[PDB]
C-alpha cells in the first residue's frame, strides 16, 4: 500500500 | 534545472541502481571538502537487498558507495542509534526487525546473499515503517507495524552472545495500521504515534496499561502516516496526512489543533522538524514535492517557505543534516537522490 510494485534496476553497480 | 542556480545554493543529483525507501544522515562529518555518510537502502524486484551506507562530499560533488550489508528483502526504513551510531536497526517486508552493527560486517557484500543480522528483534506478525530508539534510554528501540500494534525491545539488555530478541512490550491502541511511531526528545518515558485509525497517540512507558494511551486524538480526516517532535519546543510535535495536510499540536492540549499546513495536492508521507531552527519544518510525500514550512510567517501561504521541485516521482524519505545547516537529503521511487541546500537569501528573508 506505501511501496511500489515494480521497483526498477538502474545500468550501474556501485 | 534551469532556475538551479537562484533556487539552490547546492544541489547534487544522484541515481542508485535500486530505489531508496530510506534516507538518514549519520551524526559523524571527517581540504576544501567534508566527508559526510548516509544511511539508505534498496528496494529491488526479486534481487538481492542491501542496508546501504553511502558517503557524500560537501564544501566547507562526490557521492559513492562505502558499505553494503546484505539485507533480507526490501530496507522500508533503517535508523541509527544515537548512542552507537554503527547499530542500525531496520524494517523488512516482513515482520522481523532487524539490528546491525555495520563495524562487524564486510564492506563488500557476500554474493551468496546470506542476510546475517547482529539481532533479530521478534514480537510483530506484518511488515511496518515506524522505526524509534530513544536517545535517552539507550537501546530501547519502538517500531510501528501493519499488525495494528507497537513493539518495543531493550537492545542493551540482550545476552551478549543472543542473536533473537523477543519485545519487551506490546502497545495495543490503535485499531488499525500504526504507520508510524517516535519518542519525545526530553522525556524519556513519552512516545507518539500515528496510524491509519485517524488518530495520533501518547504513550507513557511507566503505565501498566499497554493496552490504552496517556492520550487519544482524532488528528486528521484521513490515515495519519508520519509524526515528529519539534527538538527546541518540548510541547509541541507535527503530523501528516493522506489528508494532504500537516497538523501541528501542543502537548498540554492535543484536543485543539494548533494550525493546518495546506499546500500538498497528494498524500504526505514524511515530516521532519529542523534539526538547526525551531521555526522550520519539512514535509514530502507522492505529489513528488518536497515543502519547507516556516511557522514565524503564519498569519503575516505565508508560511510556506519553499517548495523544491527536484524530484520527478514519489519522495519516499528525506533528512536534514545535522551537521550542516539546510542541507537536506531526499530519495524517490525512481532510483534518485538529491543532496540539496536552498539558496541563503530565501531563508534570510
Amino acid at each position: 500500500r506505501r511501496k511500489q510494485g515494480k521497483p526498477q534496476h538502474l545500468s550501474k553497480r556501485e | 534545472k534551469k532556475n538551479t542556480p537562484f533556487l539552490y545554493d547546492l544541489v547534487m543529483t544522484h541515481a542508485l541502481e535500486w530505489p531508496s525507501l530510506t534516507a538518514q544522515w549519520l551524526p559523524d562529518v571527517t581540504k576544501d571538502f567534508s566527508i559526510h555518510r548516509l544511511v539508505l537502502g534498496t528496494h529491488t524486484s526479486d534481487e538481492q537487498n542491501h542496508l546501504v551506507i553511502a558517503s557524500v562530499q560537501l564544501p566547507n560533488g562526490k557521492i559513492e558507495i562505502e558499505i553494503k550489508i546484505n539485507h533480507e528483502g526490501e530496507v522500508n526504513r533503517a535508523r541509527y542509534m544515537p548512542q552507537n551510531p554503527c547499530i542500525i536497526a531496520t524494517k523488512t517486508p516482513s515482520s522481523d526487525v532487524l539490528v546491525f552493527d555495520y563495524t562487524k560486517h564486510p564492506s563488500k557484500p557476500d554474493p551468496s546473499g546470506e542476510c546475517n543480522p547482529d539481532l533479530r528483534l521478534r514480537g510483530h506478525q506484518k511488515e511496518g515503517y515506524g522505526l524509534s530508539w530513544n536517545p535517552n534510554l539507550s537501546g530501547h528501540l519502538l517500531s510501528a507495524s501493519d499488525d495494528h500494534t507497537i513493539c518495543l525491545w531493550d537492545i542493551s539488555a540482550v545476552p551478549k552472545e543472543g542473536k533473537v530478541v523477543d519485545a519487551k512490550t506490546i502497545f495495543t491502541g490503535h485499531t488499525a495500521v500504526v504507520e508510524d511511531v517516535s519518542w519525545h526528545l526530553l522525556h524519556e518515558s513519552l512516545f507518539g504515534s500515528v496510524a491509519d485509525d485517524q488518530k495520533l497517540m501518547i504513550w507513557d512507558t511507566r503505565s501498566n496499561n499497554t493496552s490504552k494511551p496517556s492520550h487519544s486524538v482524532d488528528a486528521h480526516t484521513a490515515e495519519v502516516n508520519c509524526l515528529s517532535f519539534n527538538p527546541y519546543s518540548e510541547f509541541i510535535l507535527a503530523t501528516g496526512s493522506a489528508d494532504k495536510t500537516v497538523a501541528l499540536w501542543d502537548l498540554r492540549n492535543l484536543k485543539l489543533k494548533l494550525h493546518s499546513f495546506e499546500s500538498h495536492k497528494d498524500e504526505i508521507f514524511q515530516v521532519q522538524w529542523s534539526p538547526h531552527n525551531e521555526t522550520i519544518l519539512a514535509s514530502s510525500g507522492t505529489d513528488r514535492r518536497l515543502n519547507v514550512w516556516d511557522l514565524s510567517k503564519i498569519g503575516e501561504p505565508p508560511e510556506l517557505l519553499f517548495i523544491h521541485g527536484g524530484h520527478t516521482a514519489k519522495i519516499s524519505d528525506f533528512s536534514w543534516n545535522p551537521n550542516e545547516p539546510w542541507v537536506i537529503c531526499s530519495v524517490s521511487e525512481d532510483n534518485i537522490m538529491q543532496v540539496w541546500q536552498m539558496a541563503e537569501n530565501i531563508y534570510n528573508d
